[PDB]
């Protein structure tokens, strides 16, 4: 069986280094497992960080770096920032299929939840702002549909 | 700036079909494969497969090849996920993610909700008044969930406004 | 044999 394990949770502080690991049930992680690290932030925002063990995705900050250490794949965050608080997944390739680990919840101590935004360009802030209402309308529609599903057996009975 | 934008949430009955779209921009669509991923709350992410956007050849995970199919509309830079003969347990969020190797640029996710495949024949033994009362009894909780989202979204909005305004 | 996906 191909099972990928990660730490459940880790805590760091701003400017410090934290290492996340990814272990394989089949033995040592090698190049041939093409380890991929992915970050999940709130409302299902996934961002690829590292591919092919150690290749940083363009536009990903250089504090993230991937390696192989002690038969595992590793994501090192050298100089953690408050905005790095997130769930980190690793995926490994096993000949003919990809397997995801369970994710590591990274907590960063101290800080203010949206302080990172002040350093953004006004263009990026405007894009974020304009994307918000549609996203929240999508989430409301997901609720309406969840309820439609709950309602459906009753509606079917009315309409029989 | 690379973006993948998926279609909106879909709600269907078991046995039906859904098609989810994933519109790619900011790179040449046919130069990297598109993967698909299934996620349910508190369960692991599962790889569904990929499609090669140059050759059109897909590769599927064993558990998905029976009912899931991938397609392309190359001229629109769209990849599609087709879920056939829906089961209640297909209820999940589906993501497109570009190669690679692996999962580099992600769509925002599409929630597919599948209504119950179970036996609700008993409800046809109820009066219309009692059916309507049950229906209306679901509204308060829905309205509360929506209210919580509207409040959460005002809480997400203010720190952005504060950053623009500082 | 490397990664067989389209990269």
């Amino acid at each position: 069986q191909t099972v990928v394990t990660q730490e459940s949770a880790l805590t760091t502080s701003p400017g410090e280094t934290v290492t996340l690991t990814c272990r394989s049930s089949t033995g040592a992680v090698t190049t041939s497992n093409y380890a991929n690290w992915v970050q999940e932030k709130p409302d299902h925002l996934f961002t690829g960080l590292i591919v092919g063990t150690n290749n940083r995705v363009p536009g990903v900050p250089p504090r993230f770096s991937g390696s192989l250490i002690e038969d595992k794949a590793a994501l090192t965050i050298t100089g953690a920032q408050t905005e790095d608080e997130a769930i980190y997944f690793c995926a490994l390739w096993y000949s003919n299929h990809w397997v995801f680990g369970g994710g590591t919840k990274l907590t960063v101590l101290g800080g203010s939840d949206y302080e990172f935004l002040k350093s953004w360009t006004v263009e990026d802030l405007q894009k974020r702002l304009l994307a918000l209402d549609p996203m929240c309308e999508q989430e409301i529609e997901e609720i309406r549909q969840k309820y439609q599903s709950k309602r459906q057996p009753i509606l079917d009975a009315i309409e029989a | 700036q690379i973006q993948l934008v998926q279609s909106g949430p879909e709600v269907q009955k078991p046995g039906e079909t859904v098609r989810i779209s994933c519109k790619a921009s900011g790179y040449t669509f046919t130069t990297a494969g598109m993967q698909w991923v299934q996620k349910m709350p508190g369960k692991s992410l599962k790889w569904i497969g990929w499609i090669n956007t140059r050759s059109g050849v897909p590769k599927y995970a064993e558990d998905f090849k029976g009912r899931f199919a991938f397609s392309l509309e190359t001229s629109a830079s769209i990849a599609y996920l087709h879920i056939n003969n829906l089961k209640n347990e297909d209820t999940a969020t589906y993501f497109c993610a570009r190669e690679g190797p692996g999962f580099v640029y992600w769509g925002q996710g599409t929630l597919v909700t599948v209504s119950s495949g179970s036996d609700y024949e008993f409800l046809k033994s109820w009066t219309v008044e009692d059916l309507q009362k049950r229906l209306l009894a679901l509204d308060p909780m829905m309205e509360q969930e929506i209210e919580e989202i509207r409040q959460k979204c005002q809480s997400k909005r203010q720190p952005i406004l504060d950053a623009i305004e500082a | 044999r490397g990664y067989p996906g389209q990269v």
